[PDB]
């Protein structure tokens, strides 16, 4: 079955926009915008542990996905915790300052399979 | 509430109203006098709850209730499942909105739904 | 007995909405719960 | 101040984006030989030897030996294919950099607007190095009290003021207009420089009325979701149309509506 998709209550203020809160949003739009960390995480995630998609963390992130895309149009920050983030990247990314672990997942026998045609 | 005493009889006048004068009026029992009443006001007593003297510290009343407590959500900087919730106003944003603060003593994290 | 303690369990049709459980009780809560009118008003005057 | 005549706008624009480029210096063009020689020349002849020296990799030291030595449209390119020349600003922390009349697509209000085309601007906010803006750089937390407390940086107090003010290049002063959805993204906002005959607020007004949404983020959205490139066509009336019911089941509690955004369409209107 898929995931819901009920969204956030939306916001609504007492008054009209004086020209300032949309100034506010838009300068707050730069921080608390993980928006291309947390598919990042996730992909990292289900490539480290076997039967991926189906555990708990999945689930959250794609919850924190759906919220963080929701933020365009309702106010709601994704909160990307820390305790989230991956901290390992596997071979066929161009991250090459981060620590670079084997993996041994479809994706890393692609990425075998593509360097041994090349070269 | 409200105890004047005439200039003449130092005594303490009794609020009355009169039919044809049609105004409020101010006399005591003991010298025939009716002066005049200012504001039209008789009675005036600020609103408070504070019939229980010297037995609200004894008896625990429960005047100020404590923030409920849940364990289903789970916070973001701390991976702890206890939290308070309760709902309130934001600063311009009409409704109530409900929050969460992280119980854990080390975390000191707070946010909204 | 005065005290008379209740017990009332939510529903399990509220889990589909997000924090249906919280929202659930504080409506509950708002609704069940005795608010004299003494403690609204600040003021109390007699005016002719 | 320092000129004090009636030089041209559009000139003026291309030589301080010559000067932002590390192609001219300040005091190298600063001078009043070259705003002489420049004042009083053919429009053409000037922008083509400004691009010509504006082109070359190297730092031209003497611009005046280069500048000696070398010696409509726009309504009909947007009907074709959309073509309008914007004029791009980069705002970092220390100092700004303008790219220049890059040639790009055109949206929906220039085609309204298309006598101002200068006036509108692309601005966008960037680090040093034109890289995006990081999170510690902008309102970085710190614990005080019992919770913790975010703390705005000078950077952010900078970009509201230059969101407010606007940025004042010449005879001209860039108001604030509006961002579209794919712009907040790209921290990327459009600024229109006030004129008598149109300012902001009447372009504002124009496009709609936006009191009635009292949401931030959804009054912004739709505010700039009026700003995607399309093929202009024949003009539509307000007579010919009509409202029919839509569909909507709520099954489990859950509401759950088919018609979100679906219509119909006739086969003449659509050959048309
Ligand atoms: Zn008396
Ligand atoms: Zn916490």
């Amino acid at each position: 079955p898929p995931m819901d998709y009920a969204g956030s209550r939306p916001r609504l203020m007492d008054h009209d926009v004086t020209l300032e809160e949309i100034h506010k949003f838009f300068v707050d739009y730069m921080i608390s915008d993980t928006l291309g960390v947390i598919s990042t995480a996730h992909l990292v995630h289900a490539d480290r542990d076997p039967e991926k998609a189906r555990s708990q963390k999945c689930l959250e992130l794609a919850n924190l996905h759906s919220r963080a895309v929701d933020f365009a149009k309702t106010g709601a920050p994704a909160e990307m915790p820390y305790a989230l983030k991956p901290r390992e990247f596997p071979d066929f990314l161009e991250r090459f300052e981060k620590p670079t672990y084997i993996s041994e997942s479809v994706f890393g026998k692609l990425y075998r399979a593509v360097k041994s045609s090349l070269a | 509430s409200t105890m004047k005493f005439c200039r003449e009889c130092n005594n303490i006048l009794y609020p009355k109203e009169d039919k044809e004068q049609k105004i409020l009026l101010y006399a005591c029992r003991n010298c025939d006098h009716q002066e005049v009443a200012d504001n039209s006001c008789v009675y005036r007593n600020e609103v408070h709850h504070s019939v229980s003297e010297r037995t609200q510290i004894l008896t625990d009343v429960a005047s100020d209730p404590t923030l409920p407590r849940t364990k289903a959500v789970r916070c973001s900087k701390c991976q702890h499942r206890e939290a308070v919730f309760f709902q309130a106003t934001a600063r311009g944003e009409e409704g109530m909105t409900l929050f969460f603060v992280c119980c854990n003593p080390n975390c000191g994290h707070r946010w909204r739904e | 007995q005065r005290e008379q303690t209740m017990s009332l369990y939510l529903s399990e049709y509220l889990s589909k909405k997000k924090h249906g459980f919280e929202y659930g009780s504080l409506e509950i809560k708002n609704h069940l719960e005795k608010l004299s009118f003494s403690e609204i008003v600040s003021t109390s005057m007699i005016i002719f | 101040a320092i000129l004090g005549l009636e030089f041209p706008y559009e000139i003026l624009f291309q030589l301080n984006a010559l000067v932002h480029a590390q192609k001219i210096s300040l005091f190298a063009a600063s001078d009043m030989e070259l705003i002489k020689i420049l004042r009083g020349m053919s429009l053409e002849t000037a922008l083509v030897i400004l691009k010509k020296l504006h082109q070359q990799s190297s730092i031209c030291y003497d611009p005046v030996f280069f500048v000696k030595t070398q010696m409509a449209s726009a309504y009909k390119r947007l009907t074709e294919q959309n073509i309008m020349s914007c004029q791009r600003a980069y705002v970092t922390p220390s100092k700004i950099y303008l790219l220049g009349p890059e040639l790009e697509t055109a949206n929906y209000v220039v085609k309204n607007f298309a006598e101002h085309v200068s006036d509108f601007m692309r601005v966008t906010f960037v680090e040093e190095d034109w890289s995006k803006l990081p999170a510690n750089a902008l309102s970085v937390n710190s614990k005080e009290g019992y919770f913790v407390k975010p703390s705005r940086t000078n950077i952010y107090n900078r970009v509201l003021s230059i969101l407010g003010e606007g940025i004042t290049v010449g005879p001209k002063r860039f108001e604030f207009l509006a961002f579209s959805a794919s712009q907040l993204r790209g921290n990327s906002v459009w600024m229109f420089a006030s004129n008598e005959k149109v300012k902001a607020e009447d372009i504002r007004e124009w496009m709609g009325c936006f009191r009635k949404i009292r949401s931030i983020s959804k009054c912004a959205a739709r505010m700039g979701q009026l700003f995607s490139a399309s093929r202009q066509t024949l003009i539509v009336r307000a007579q010919d149309v009509e409202q029919i019911p839509d569909i909507e089941v709520t099954t489990d509690g859950a509401d759950y509506c088919f018609s979100d955004g679906i219509g119909k369409i006739s086969l003449a209107f659509a050959k048309q």
